[PDB]
């Protein structure tokens, strides 16, 4: 074999390539969407679904659909309509001729592996596949071998304590806070300026807002105080409609849901807290370590001062005679692709496949037994 | 060992008759129509027959899957079809034979799509293709006990599509004496709505043509003769009751149409200029063109057959026309020749299934022991492929 | 599709360019009459010799060509039998339109799925510059076609399972 | 009945490939033997590291016939596996310095190795086809749709 | 196939029409395999009205009546069957020369 | 449709006829129905007499089950002595019908319905079985295990319908599990029944339709309780769908509909099966229409005159 | 191939012609116009009612009125007469030959629409006909695919917004002032 398939079907984007490669040759938003008109018109090539950045452009007579739901996929036809994009229209390679590599994220429900092992197998006839975490990735990707690693993405929010070669199953802490609930609050606390977003397109225009504008302060009973008077701090954006809006205090406020999750009426620890419990709840000896390596990862930590807050919260909370480090590479983007592709391009990764000879003998329960 | 009873299929132009063999009336007889759309997926949201009559205005727009007797589309069938075995008839395929029947003339390629479709989308055990006349002479004989059958005939086939004569001698068709004239009761259909259109109604549907058949049409010797008749004779002037959705008692006054629609099958050149030659007389052009031997037999047994003659005077109209002519050319060949002759006499037949006489005549063939050996088992087309039944067999020869 | 077939693909893009210099010939054992030579074989002296391209054991393509008319057969991955019934029932679906296509076979040759013929009279007329292109475009979309019925398949019994099971 | 049993096939013989094609002087036991030469030598220059002059010398000689079959069959075996044995990116030079005709043998060989993949690797015949198609041009499949049967 | 030539005038534009397109098989067997797998003997009319009709394998099996007349219902033998009668039923010495 | 009828139309369409019709007429038609099972009509003593007759091969299997005194009360005085070639008979004369228009649609729909009335005494002695095990429970805690296996044990009911179906129910104090031995033959329908069962399987699962009663299903082995019972082959190529029918599941108010529902699942899966089938003949040729498309390249531009309509351009100039 | 009669009728003129002409060969006024005078005048065989063209140049003693009025149909006996005149003595093709092809403007009363393809089918026996609408066929003949179209006839102005073949149903705005409106005032 000379290379082999990996892809990242993330809940908000879907990252895709070959084995050992350092930059995704396919990242599309992961949308299915169908239009919602008659279509007066003769030929135009009526196509009954849309499904990528097809339908992110053309979101204009669509109404799109995620298939997976806070990292659980709830939509199973329009994930198969994802892999099957991602296998022929844009790799563009037969799935029958690549091992391939997947990620899911840790404490989903069993069926969710079982039924994406079994449909790579059967619907797609793959030659061997394997499921692997987000954390281990970011751990392979960031070189590192110790170290708690935050991976706060679009559908959730994990972490998992890893020690030097060795991962703690019982201090994992997830969280299911995450970009599509901050997009939420986003669209809920812009309406009181008088910005109303509703349908599909309009929560990807506040998507694209949150990128391109929202920011996490450094205290936020400071920031609240000096954005009362108003005068240096708003911004504009510009629709596609040509209307500019403004954006105020609302545009560090919708991040500070991350570390206050009762911004969203929900009672939890916010993402510092809940990174201290999960140390707290290692062994003694390795909480000295694990603090020295904090690793982000993921879309949503790619605010601007996410990290710098994120350390003086967590130096607060821990004793000040061990020292608090957080790490974040400027690719933290694609950590976890970066980790799946060292993984898959590694010699003692080959005998630890899944092949459809091992599979067929015993079952899509294998995955369980062998995977994780 | 014992199997299971056959299914009678028919699929008619207009009306399909399902049922069993041993049966004595079809269990449905219900019209060749399906209803379809254009939070159920738009593969399964299809109504047939009276269901699909009813729910008309819902939502579905009604399609006929067979016109002239051939099926142009082929989804519309085979839903039919799934719809039928599923719905109503409620048989398990792999665990039946079936008696499927289609007018003769049909292309190969309809039988060999009828055939892959049944033993491919359902697979039954077996499929066998009759021709819609042969039933028809099978049903012509009443007291079938164990030796009057005629076996020897001529059967004319009119129906709702397109009408067939057919002459049968001891048992074998001839098939170079086959023709068929494309009129028949639904041309007729709408040369009565045409008449409905011209006098200005209140109601013209379809619906009310057919009913306005159902009880009114008559056939009549001659026209002129006809019509001035309906002139001298004033209670000849029906008003028919509509009450098509809302409007009650809006009676539709008929007129000449009663007497002008059934002529159309006496005299074709009406309905279009595709045909010109009238009934009996391309009926004496079939008898004719057949062996000499069977011309007797031909001539002295005619069965009628399908839903459209059931005409008043029909059949003796067209057995008087038929003995005018056949006593025409024996006169002329008498003075040719200057003798006498015995004649040959003609007997048009009518029974009391006339309506359904090929569904009749199917299931009393299909009661034998030596039909289950003439059926397409589903190992013959396993092996010899989905071309099992392409050679057209009852008309012309093959190679 | 492709930045997956390359090879295969332009080994049957040039064979089939090279193999369609064709050439009106009558019958050279009926007199009057013109008749595709490949199908015949009567007269070995002007049948080239049959050539297959390969890139897999189950992936074949017969060119058989002549001087007049060119047959070319392909066979295509039937990777399990849910694709193999797939397979079978769509080229014969393929090939029953035989009359609007110009190009196909209504019946194709024993131990494949489908055989093209191309007459003299296609070339003729039909620019034959995007024959070809037409060949592989259907090569690839075919196998697409496969996998997209599957999943259509996997989704209706799915949609199917889910209604029966709801109403209890 | 009496419409089959053909009789134009006994009547009228129809010419037969020996008509066509320069009948082969050579005998089965010599063209063997040369064979049987040629292909020790062409596995050692494979052992050596040095697969173009196998290549190159298996090349000079090439068998055919229909009494040949087995030999054949050993020639094209070696010749597979001489192919398969040599690196990609020294492929345009060896094409670029070559005779036609030489060229052309080593394309109908390598189409005749396509003819059987359930024994062959496919992907470097292919390979070696598309380059060979790209540097000569088409005249060599040409020549391969007018080459002998038992080539 | 559908096509209705009632008419007096289309008696001889089929007339025509078997003029210009039926042909006599050499092979039934074969010409049945051609029609059977290849749509290659489809041949387009168009009629002097200007309507085109499509035509498969009535090209070959229009004249065919001629050696096989039972197809037309004729008990008598094909023409090359009483060709071979006619020329049997002769004297011994001229049968080379007939 | 989506759902297959509950019970036989034919009957249910002739009697409503024959009901509200005022001149009776003699019928004399076999119907067969789904699973082998056929019912054959009949008027021989008196044009107004009707006689309806049952066919089942399992139906000695359903007398031991107590299924008669089931049939006795759900049909009341109506039960005639069975027909020659026939189980089950009942004869009925329209001189004795309620004048009421809903008491005769009602009998009309119930003796249409007459499959599932006879095949659902298994169904009713369970769920007794099971509300006496739950009475007895609630007795006493302690003692439920014990008497839980001897009911696993004894109570074990089964019964073949077909000859590679099989029902194996039994009660307990809260639940009546219920073995599917599915199999299908004609080698293309168990190809898509592979796919259609995996589908089916999964749906419990998900949280969207949790309320539905749980599915479990394993080919190549049957459950612990099974593999003793007569009848059941070691998993030859025989499925095992099992369905645990908990106390909400068969209410009071909902007995009826479960078990109709229940019965019908097999027949169901089939007629979905073909269903899929012509799904495919649509979507195939809807878009090989679409290679069509592709390939209608490589006609150079023509130009016809008028083919105006159903004719030759009408016109000579 | 299979030439269809283009009739688009128009609240001021009635533009007609066969399917692929570059531009319609029937243009005239939808005008019916009886005379209004005694006429003591006998001979030259007066006719009792004058359409289009003959309208308009007789219009000295003509009682014109349009039969249409802001799109709707109101004077349907001198439509049937103005589809007759168009069909025989303009394009002079038998309607039974060729199918039609009408138009109607947006959000038009369904009764107007029903009458129209009744009296085409039930009359003049048409083969087939279909009913467009005006701001689809100027996306059409705009050469472009998205778009707003206004329409502004002498009957109604309408606009029917459209993207990429999809055509928006709740945003289409009519406006009854046109071109009868701007000559009247
Ligand atoms: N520069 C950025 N600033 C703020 N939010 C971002 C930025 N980049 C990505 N995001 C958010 O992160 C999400 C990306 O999710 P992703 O990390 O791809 O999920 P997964 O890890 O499951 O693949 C997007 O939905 C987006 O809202
Ligand atoms: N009483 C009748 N008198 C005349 N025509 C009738 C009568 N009843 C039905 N018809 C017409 O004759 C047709 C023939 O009936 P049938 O044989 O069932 O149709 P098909 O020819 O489609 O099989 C009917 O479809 C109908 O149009
Ligand atoms: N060049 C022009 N200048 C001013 N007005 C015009 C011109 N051409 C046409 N019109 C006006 O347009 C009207 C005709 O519109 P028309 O294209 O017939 O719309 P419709 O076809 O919908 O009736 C006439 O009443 C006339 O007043
Ligand atoms: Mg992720
Ligand atoms: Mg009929
Ligand atoms: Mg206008």
């Amino acid at each position: 074999e000379t290379t082999a398939l990996v892809c990242d079907n993330g809940s908000g984007l879907v990252k895709a390539g070959f084995a050992g490669d350092d930059a995704p040759r396919a990242v599309f938003p992961s949308i299915v969407g169908r239009p919602r008109h008659q279509g007066v018109m003769v030929g135009m090539g009526q196509k009954d679904s849309y499904v990528g950045d097809e339908a992110q452009s053309k979101r204009g007579i669509l109404t799109l659909k995620y298939p997976i739901e806070h990292g659980i996929i709830t939509n199973w036809d329009d994930m198969e309509k994802i892999w099957h994009h991602t296998f022929y229209n844009e790799l563009r390679v037969a799935p029958e001729e690549h091992p391939t590599l997947l990620t899911e994220a840790p404490l989903n429900p069993k069926a969710n592996r079982e039924k994406m092992t079994q449909i790579m197998f059967e619907t797609f006839n793959v030659p061997a596949m394997y499921v692997a975490i987000q954390a281990v990735l970011s751990l392979y990707a960031s070189g590192r071998t110790t170290g708690i690693v935050l991976d706060s993405g679009d559908g959730v929010t994990h972490n998992v304590p890893i020690y030097e070669g060795y991962a703690l199953p019982h201090a994992i802490m997830r969280l299911d806070l995450a970009g599509r609930d901050l997009t939420d609050y986003l669209m809920k606390i812009l309406t009181e300026r008088g910005y109303s977003f509703v349908t599909t397109a309009e929560r990807e225009i506040v998507r694209d807002i949150k990128e391109k504008l929202c920011y996490v302060a450094l205290d936020f009973e400071n920031e609240m105080a000096t954005a009362a008077s108003s005068s240096s701090l708003e911004k504009s954006y510009e629709l596609p409609d040509g209307q500019v809006i403004t954006i105020g205090n609302e545009r560090f406020r919708c991040p500070e849901t991350l570390f206050q999750p009762s911004f969203i009426g929900m009672e939890s620890a916010g993402i510092h807290e809940t990174t201290y419990n999960s140390i707290m709840k290692c062994d003694i000896d390795i909480r000295k370590d694990l603090y020295a390596n904090n690793v982000m990862s993921g879309g949503t930590t790619m605010y601007p001062g996410i990290a710098d807050r994120m350390q003086k919260e967590i130096t607060a909370l821990a004793p000040s005679t061990m020292k608090i480090k957080i790490i974040a590479p400027p690719e933290r983007k694609y950590s976890v692709w970066i980790g799946g592709s060292i993984l898959a391009s590694l010699s003692t990764f080959q005998q630890m496949w899944i092949t459809k000879q091992e599979y067929d003998e015993a079952g899509p329960s294998i995955v369980h037994r062998k995977c994780f | 060992a014992s199997f299971n009873v056959p299914i009678i299929m028919d699929n008619g132009t207009g009306y399909s008759k399902l049922g069993y063999a041993g049966n004595d009336a079809p269990s449905y007889v219900f019209p060749t129509v399906i209803a379809t759309r254009s939070r159920a997926t738009e593969d399964l949201d299809f109504f047939i027959g009276n269901d699909a009559l009813k729910k008309a205005s819902a939502g579905y727009s009604l399609d006929y899957p067979i016109r002239h007797g051939q099926i142009e589309n082929w989804d519309h069938m085979e839903r039919f079809w799934q719809q039928s075995l599923f719905k109503y008839l409620r048989c398990e395929p792999e665990d039946h034979y079936f008696l499927l029947t289609e007018p003769p003339l049909n292309p190969p390629e309809n039988r060999e799509n009828t055939a892959e479709i049944m033993f491919e989308s359902f697979n039954c055990a077996g499929l066998y293709i009759a021709v819609q006349a042969v039933l028809a002479l099978a049903a012509s004989w009443t007291s079938s006990k164990v030796t009057d059958r005629s076996l020897t005939g001529t059967v004319v086939d009119s129906g709702d599509g397109v009408t067939h004569i057919i002459p049968v001698a001891e048992g074998y068709v001839i098939g170079s004496s086959i023709k068929t004239m494309p009129l028949a009761g639904r041309d007729v259909t709408y040369f009565v709505q045409s008449l409905l259109r011209d006098r200005n109604e209140p109601d013209s549907s379809l619906k009310t043509a057919e009913r306005i058949k159902e009880e009114c049409c008559y056939v009549c010797p001659d026209i002129v003769k006809e019509f001035s008749r309906f002139d001298r004779e004033p209670d000849r002037y029906l008003k028919y009751a509509s009450e098509s959705i809302t409007g009650h008692s809006t009676t539709i006054d008929v007129g000449f149409e009663r007497f002008l629609a059934p002529e159309i099958f006496f005299n074709p050149e009406i309905a279009s200029s595709d045909f010109l030659t009238p009934l009996p007389e391309l009926v004496d052009n079939v008898v004719q063109s057949s062996p000499i031997d069977v011309r007797k037999g031909l001539y002295k047994n005619i069965v009628l057959s399908g839903g459209s003659t059931l005409f008043k005077n029909f059949g003796n109209r067209l057995q008087r026309d038929l003995k005018r002519i056949v006593d025409e050319r024996i006169h002329r060949s008498e003075m040719l020749s200057g003798a006498k002759s015995g004649g040959v006499d003609v007997n048009v037949i009518s029974h009391k299934r006339q309506r359904n006489a090929v569904w009749f005549g199917g299931s009393l063939l299909a009661q034998t022991p030596e039909f289950g050996s003439y059926c397409h088992t589903k190992a013959d087309y396993e092996e010899y492929g989905a071309s099992i039944a392409r050679r057209y067999q009852i008309f012309g020869n093959s190679l | 599709m492709s930045n997956t077939l390359r090879p295969y693909l332009n080994a049957v893009r040039s064979t089939l360019t090279a193999s369609l210099a064709l050439e009106e010939f009558s019958s050279e054992i009926v007199e009057r009459q013109s008749q595709p030579e490949v199908e015949v074989g009567r007269s070995p002296e002007i049948l080239l010799k049959p050539l297959v391209v390969s890139r897999n054991e189950q992936e074949q393509c017969l060119i058989e060509s002549s001087v007049n008319s060119v047959r070319f057969s392909i066979r295509i991955k039937q990777v399990d039998e849910i694709e193999r019934i797939l397979v079978r029932k769509f080229m014969q679906f393929l090939m029953g339109r035989a009359e609007s296509f110009f190009i196909l076979r209504r019946k194709p040759v024993q131990g494949y799925d489908i055989s093209f013929l191309i007459t003299n009279y296609h070339t003729e007329e039909m620019l034959k510059h995007k024959l070809v292109d037409f060949i592989i475009e259907f090569m690839e979309e075919v196998d697409a076609e496969i996998s997209e019925m599957k999943l259509f398949l996997n989704g209706r019994a799915r949609l199917v399972a889910e209604t029966y099971l709801s109403c209890f | 009945t009496f419409r089959t049993l053909d009789v134009d096939s006994i009547t009228e013989p129809v010419l037969t490939e020996q008509d066509i094609f320069p009948i082969r002087n050579e005998t089965a036991e010599q063209v063997q033997a040369a064979v049987s030469q040629l292909i020790p030598q062409a596995r050692s220059a494979i052992q050596t590291g040095n697969a173009l002059q196998g290549l190159k010398t298996l090349l000079s000689y090439v068998p055919y016939g229909n009494d040949v079959q087995e030999v054949r069959t050993q020639y094209l075996n070696a010749f597979v596996d001489v192919l398969s044995n040599i690196r990609a990116a020294d492929i345009p030079a060896f094409v670029k310095e070559c005779s036609t005709e030489e060229i052309d043998n080593i394309v109908n060989f390598i189409y005749r190795g396509l003819a059987n993949p359930q024994a062959y690797n496919s992907s470097v015949l292919l390979n070696w086809h598309e380059k060979v198609v790209e540097i000569s041009g088409i005249g060599c499949i040409v020549r391969v749709l007018n080459s002998r049967p038992d080539l | 196939k559908g096509y209705a030539f009632n008419r007096t005038a289309d008696f001889e534009t089929v007339r025509e029409m078997k003029e210009k397109l039926c042909y006599v098989s050499y092979d039934l067997e074969l010409d049945h395999k051609l029609s059977e797998e290849t749509t290659v003997l489809m041949r387009n009319y168009t009629l002097p009205d200007g309507r085109v009709i499509k035509v498969g394998s009535e090209r070959y099996e229009c004249p065919e009546c001629l050696f096989q007349p039972h197809l037309v219902g004729s008990e008598q033998p094909g023409l090359s069957e009483f060709i071979f009668d006619t020329i049997q039923a002769a004297d011994v010495d001229i049968r080379k020369y007939l | 449709m989506l759902s297959l009828d509950y019970n036989n139309i034919f009957i249910y369409e002739l009697l409503t006829e024959r009901f509200s019709s005022e001149n009776p007429s003699s019928i004399d038609q076999v119907v067969t129905d789904f699973d082998g099972v056929t019912f054959h009509i009949s008027t021989p003593e008196e044009k107004t007499k009707i006689l309806i007759s049952l066919s089942m091969k399992c139906y000695p299997e359903l007398v031991n089950y107590g299924t008669l005194d089931l049939l006795k009360q759900i049909y009341g005085a109506y039960v005639h002595e069975p027909e020659m070639g026939y189980n089950f008979s009942i004869l009925i004369d329209l001189q004795q019908l309620p004048a009421t228009d809903e008491e005769k649609e009602q009998l009309a729909m119930s003796i249409s319905m007459l499959k599932r009335n006879v095949l659902a005494a298994p169904f009713h002695r369970a769920f007794t079985k099971q509300a006496e095990l739950a009475d007895l429970a609630r007795k006493d805690p302690e003692n439920a295990p014990m008497l839980d296996k001897q009911a696993t044990s004894q109570e074990l009911m089964a019964i073949h319908y077909r000859d590679e179906e099989t029902i194996v129910l039994w009660p307990e104090h809260d639940r009546v599990t219920v073995v599917f031995s599915t199999k299908f033959r004609e080698e293309t329908d168990r190809i898509f029944g592979k796919v259609f069962l995996q589908e089916f399987v999964d749906a419990r699962r998900r949280p969207a339709i949790q309320t539905a009663p749980q599915v479990l299903f394993s080919y190549r082995d049957p459950p612990l309780e099974i593999r003793d019972i007569q009848g059941i082959q070691k998993g030859d190529d025989f499925g095992f769908v099992t369905f645990v029918l908990f106390e909400r599941h068969f209410t009071p108010q909902n007995r009826e509909d479960c078990i109709s529902h229940i019965q019908v699942f097999r027949n169901t899966l089939h007629f979905h099966i073909k269903a899929s089938k012509a799904y495919m003949h649509q979507r195939m040729r809807k878009r090989v229409a679409d290679f069509q498309k592709v390939l209608n390249r490589a006609k150079p531009d023509v130009e016809l005159e008028r083919k105006t309509a159903t004719g030759r351009s009408f016109v000579r100039a």
